[PDB]
This record gives C-alpha cells, sequence and structure tokens, in this order.
RNA sequence: UAAGGUGAUAUGAACCGUUAUAACCGGCGAUUUCCGAAUGGGGAAACCCAGUGUGUUUCGACACACUAUCAUUAACUGAAUCCAUAGGUUAAUGAGGCGAACCGGGGGAACUGAAACAUCUAAGUACCCCGAGGAAAAGAAAUCAACCGAGAUUCCCCCAGUAGCGGCGAGCGAACGGGGAGCAGCCCAGAGCCUGAAUCAGUGUGUGUGUUAGUGGAAGCGUCUGGAAAGGCGCGCGAUACAGGGUGACAGCCCCGUACACAAAAAUGCACAUGCUGUGAGCUCGAUGAGUAGGGCGGGACACGUGGUAUCCUGUCUGAAUAUGGGGGGACCAUCCUCCAAGGCUAAAUACUCCUGACUGACCGAUAGUGAACCAGUACCGUGAGGGAAAGGCGAAAAGAACCCCGGCGAGGGGAGUGAAAAAGAACCUGAAACCGUGUACGUACAAGCAGUGGGAGCACAGUGUGACUGCGUAC
C-alpha cells in the first residue's frame, strides 16, 4: 500500500493521472472507443472504473 | 500353512532380543495339532487342524456352532 | 578353442523360450518387464 | 467451403505474377493450386526410352499457393474474396464488397 | 548410389569412444619387483 | 461434409466422383486368421493332435458348433457300510489375465549415520507378495478435556523442533489446544401395532445439460526497394475478432482461424422429473456383541529404546463382571468427570496420472530437451536377465541440372541451363577450430638449449611482413 500510494502520488506529478468522472461507451463497439480517447487526446491508457 | 482352522492364528512375527539388545528376526506359531472332534448331529469324525487355544473356543461354544461358523466363512472341512 | 556359446535351438527353447518364460512367476516378469520396456522381440522363440 | 475451386478465372496477388490471371486447373492437397499458364518453371526432363522419349526442355507450370491466389470478379474488374452464405438451401460461394453469388 | 557408407565400429564395446581404444579385459604387465 | 479422391515413403499404372451414398469425418453395426489368461489334450507362442454332436456328401469327405480348470449352487447316482457320507457325472452362474502411479494389508534389508561399533540409526525405507477402487483406507466415541467443556473420520496451517524419548549419544519427536477444507449419519444382535412409510438402488420413458462429426465468421489498396512483399513511404477500413499459424522477407484487413453466434441420425456422461420394480419407515417395548476385557510370559505398535510407565495389538497360558455393571483420564489408589469395547455400513474435503482435451512457460533447441525431433528400445551387444546408440536443416517452389565434352556406355569433372543464389548440386543453410595443401614476400645449409623478449640491420610491400646478428631468458 505503500508503493501505490506513492506511485498515485508520482502520477499527479508527472500528470499523467486524468481523473474523468464518467467513462462509458454506450455500443459494445471497438469503433466508439477507438473515438473514446481521440477527443480525449490518448493512445496508451489504462482506464479504471468503479 | 500353520493356520488355526477356528481362531485363524497365522504365524506372526516378531524379535529375538537379547540381553544385549540385538534383534533379529523370528516367528511366533500357534500350537496347532490336527484332533478329531465328535458331532452327533454329523454322527462322524470330523478332523480339524486347531490350536489349543482353538480347542478351548469349541468346548466353549460347541463344535456345531464352530462348524457352522466354518461352512458360513469358506473353510472346508 | 570351445568357446561358451555352443548353439542348440531345444536347448534355447527350453531355457529362454517363451513357454519357458510363461511357465513360472519370474518369468512372466521378465515379459512384463520387456513389454514395458517395448521390445521388438519379446524372447529368443522365432 | 474452400474459396477456391476447379474452373476459377482467378488473379495472383503475390510473387511474380502479381497482377496475371488465369484459370485454375486442379487444386491439390496442401494447399498448393495449378494455374493455367500462371507459374511457368523450366522442367529439364530426362529422354527415358519409353514414355514421352521426347526429352527437351519441358516447360510446365509450377503450383501456386491457394492464399496467393484470388479469385477474380470481373464485375467490378478487380481480385475479390469469398464468402459463404446458404441460399436454397444449399452452400453458396458469393463474392465480398457486391454480396452477389458466385 | 548408395554411398557414403559408414565406420561400422566393433560389436565388443557398447562406446564405441573407446571401441578403438583398449580392449578392456586384462592389462598383463609382468615385470614389478619392489621388494 | 464435399469437388475432388484411390493412407506414407512414391512416382506412376488402372480408375472413382463433381452440386443427390468419390473419398474424407462421426455415431452405430457387421467382419474380426493365428498365438497369447489361451480354456478340447499337447507344445520348443504364433504349432501338433483330437473327441462328441450336427449337417451336407460325388463317398473321396466337408463344414459349423461344442469339449479347460476352479469356486458356489442345484439336479441326478453313489463306496468302504445298513443307513449316510466321501466320491462321480451333468447343468447353470462367477472367477483367472494385463495395466503407470496412488491405496490397504502380509513380509522385510543393508550400505549409511553414530566420525570405530553391537543398543540406536537408515527405516518399516528399498524390495517381494496379496488384494482393491476411482479413489482407497479411516469413520459416528470404552474419544478427549478438566470440574468449563468439546462432540465421527480425513486433509491443511500452527502448537513446536516444544513436551518428551535417547549408548539422555547420533538422532527421534508428539499431543492438548487453536485456525481452516469438508461437513451425513445410520444399521443388526427384535418382536408387535402400523402395515411402499420417506428411503437408497437398478431399469425405462421425459426433461435440462455436456461429450462424440461440425457451420457461419470482418475488414486494403495504390506505391518504392526487392528474386518475392507481409517491409518502407502514402491513404483507408474491421475489431465482443490485434490468440496463434501459414503464405517467396515482418500481414488485423491473402489464407486457416480467432471473438461471437450456431448445429446432432444415432450412441453415451451428468443431473433432474420420475412411472414401474427390489430393500425397507414411524410408534410400543424389550435387547445392549465372552473365550472377550483383564492378567502371567514373549514380542510388536504408539514420539515414548521396559524405564516409575499408562494405552493398543497378540504368539502362548489363563480368565471376568453382563448397566445396581464395565472402560479411560500416562505407574498405582480413592473420589468424580466422562464414555459403553468384544457386530457392521457410510458421501465430501485427500493421494495419484498409463491415458484424452485444451492451455501456459524469465523450460530445452539436435553433445541440449525424453534413451529416442530421424521407421528408437531400433542397429548393435549378451546364453540370458539385460544393456543400448549414433543419426535434424537444398530451395520460395524440384524449377532436383535437358543437351555437349573428358572418362571405362565409369567415378568424378568442365560447360550449357534452372534459380535471387549452385562457393544452395542432394557428401546440399551458416561452415569456426584443430589438421592438410598451393601461391606469394622474407628468413634459413659454421649453427647449439622453453623458441620468446629487448635492441636491431638488410629486404619486400603499401605503416605492414619478415628477421640476420645480439642482451636477458629452464613451459603450464
Amino acid at each position: 500500500r505503500g508503493a501505490l500510494k506513492s506511485i498515485l502520488s508520482e502520477l499527479v506529478r508527472q500528470d499523467r493521472l486524468i481523473v474523468v468522472e464518467k467513462f462509458s461507451v454506450e455500443a459494445p463497439k471497438t469503433k466508439l472507443l477507438a473515438q473514446k480517447l481521440k477527443d480525449m487526446a490518448l493512445e496508451d491508457v489504462l482506464i479504471i472504473t468503479g | 500353512s500353520r493356520v488355526c482352522q477356528v481362531t485363524g492364528k497365522r504365524p506372526v512375527t516378531g524379535n529375538n532380543r537379547s540381553h544385549a539388545l540385538n534383534a533379529t528376526k523370528r516367528r511366533f506359531l500357534p500350537n496347532l495339532h490336527s484332533h478329531r472332534f465328535w458331532v452327533e448331529s454329523e454322527k462322524r469324525f470330523v478332523t480339524l487342524r486347531v490350536s489349543a487355544k482353538g480347542m478351548r473356543v469349541i468346548d466353549k461354544k460347541g463344535i456345531d456352532t464352530v462348524l457352522a461358523e466354518l461352512r458360513a466363512r469358506g473353510e472346508k472341512y | 578353442m570351445k568357446r561358451t556359446f555352443q548353439p542348440s535351438v531345444l536347448k534355447r527353447n527350453r531355457s529362454h523360450g517363451f513357454r519357458a518364460r510363461m511357465a513360472t512367476k519370474n518369468g512372466r516378469q521378465v515379459l512384463a518387464r520387456r513389454r514395458a520396456k517395448g521390445r521388438a522381440r519379446l524372447t529368443v522363440s522365432k | 467451403a474452400a474459396k477456391i475451386r476447379r474452373d476459377d478465372e482467378v488473379i495472383v496477388l503475390t510473387g511474380k505474377d502479381k497482377g496475371k490471371r488465369g484459370k485454375v486447373k486442379n487444386v491439390l492437397s496442401s494447399g498448393k493450386v495449378i494455374v493455367e499458364g500462371i507459374n511457368l518453371v523450366k522442367k529439364h526432363q530426362k529422354p527415358v526410352p519409353a514414355l514421352n522419349q521426347p526429352g527437351g526442355i519441358v516447360e510446365k507450370e509450377a503450383a501456386i499457393q491457394v492464399s496467393n491466389v484470388a479469385i477474380f470478379n470481373a464485375a467490378t474488374g478487380k481480385a475479390d474474396r469469398v464468402g459463404f452464405r446458404f441460399e436454397d438451401g444449399k452452400k453458396v460461394r458469393f463474392f465480398k464488397s457486391n454480396s452477389e453469388t458466385i | 548410389h548408395c554411398y557414403e557408407c559408414s565406420s561400422d565400429c566393433p560389436n565388443l564395446q557398447p562406446y564405441f569412444s573407446r571401441c578403438f581404444s583398449t580392449p578392456v579385459w586384462i592389462s598383463q604387465a609382468q615385470g614389478i619387483r619392489a621388494g
């Protein structure tokens, strides 16, 4: 837990943590999500949802 | 083989232990004798290699009762 | 001079033959060990 | 379910005949396909005393890979892929990109 | 034309390595007097 | 399910099929020589010889069937012997054999350790045998605990390398208690009322679900290099599919697939629904497993080597009490706690993998990884048990070299040709080193020794090579 608290602290330092309020996609289609991050300007990303 | 026909006493094995406790293998053979028992039901004599413990089972339980426990077991007499 | 191997098929088949091996318990264990190995020829027979 | 069959005018997509069109002669077993007048080789055929004793440098056609050919559409003018639909209870080869039956 | 036969070794030594090495039976050197 | 096939080395030859039985794949069925448990007797496995039925017969015979032993049971007829047994025959059943490990039981080492060695250890191991199952065994308290309680067995983590045992040496090594996995209890020793009363089995339709063939799958083109594009540069599209593989180099979009959505004549696994059959409930009462427990002797098992030593097993000799009675609580006794031996069954958690399916790997990459990447338990070796190899790679595709020469109608070679490549030519990717040559430069035929090293001319090249003469110098 000290490691994960130290990685998440560093992800806001090198601005690689972006918090969204909702990330969802209507149809279960890869084409829409492929669009999902172009406007978000993402190519190599990890989505973490609750 | 040295088996009682009533009690089923095999030879068992164990040790000889000397006064210097040297273990060496031996066998405790049962006290077997062939003895002819008179049955008044069958009007005959019937011989059985029986142990001396088995001779005490026979007169305590009966010779008809012992043989009934052999035909229902699978021994031949 | 006279060497140790003097062949006779009759003395061969009575010593190491299939029926000689199948006669005893310890020869059927020989034939079990030679099927378990995968041997081409099981005995001396053919 | 083969996508490339006995008499189909096909086009070659790969390998020294890229662009050339011919007809399949026989589909072999191992994914190799003889196409008419396409994959020509030069066989130094040795004359044996019988059995075509003409022993020249025979020019036959070699087998090409079945994935290196595609069926020529000719109603679009291009190479085209194959699909399988069921029309009238029969499995039907049909072209891609216009969906029409072969 | 069925060529390039091998070097079939003797059927005595099962370790072809020493097949051409020593006979591996008796080593008789007899003159040793040390006292 | 199909437009191609007739397995492989392996070309043919003669054919079969083309959308409806050519082949292929599956389910079921038929056939299934001979040997081998081998079973009709024998035998040197793969052979020899029958017996008795039953046919059919050209009269020479020919087929098919039966004929093992054992166990259990039944039928008949049957000695000494009168009854009667033993025996004998004929049936029906069932068994045997093989199998990698796991499992239970019966037997049971030694090397080794102890720094020698005998008690002890190794170790109840290796092995041998017997038997079984998909698991087995154990299992429903004669159990523990400690005055509170727990509540069948099995397995795992602690307890704890503790308590102990021990030539108190080497070493051996628990329980109680606690956390978990999984958790079912039931029968007979017995007669009644009730009276298929749930059960637990087998068999059969029925449903749900797998397994055994399968089906559909989604999208890319120009261009430069190149022998060939899957690469580069350009510009698109699929994605619940960018797992993987193949294709002339590295492919999401060429192929096979994959994600996904589907499918079963027939035969089977599993559940369920069960109908029909077998066991057999519930209630009243009684009953409560004797040559046993215990003991003497000798052994063995318990961590526990007889020690003060419980407990268990039993070879031998004895021998109770029968619930108001009996066992245990680590010698023994008294209390008072707890249980009811001498009958039996019992799922899961557990162990294993000969074998099948996928799937994975900071696993191997041909002296490695299986002994075996390859016609490998083979060649070979041994009388035998047994031992036991070495041996992968042309190319993208045989296009595997027509033809011409030398030669012995050779072998090998030189062309010509194929091909990107033949210095890829089959003794074939790459082709190292040892080792063996040829050509060239220099040195060398009066010079003694670890052969180098320091100095060093001359010469030959375009700094390199060689190294005369010379100092020092006895490898690892």
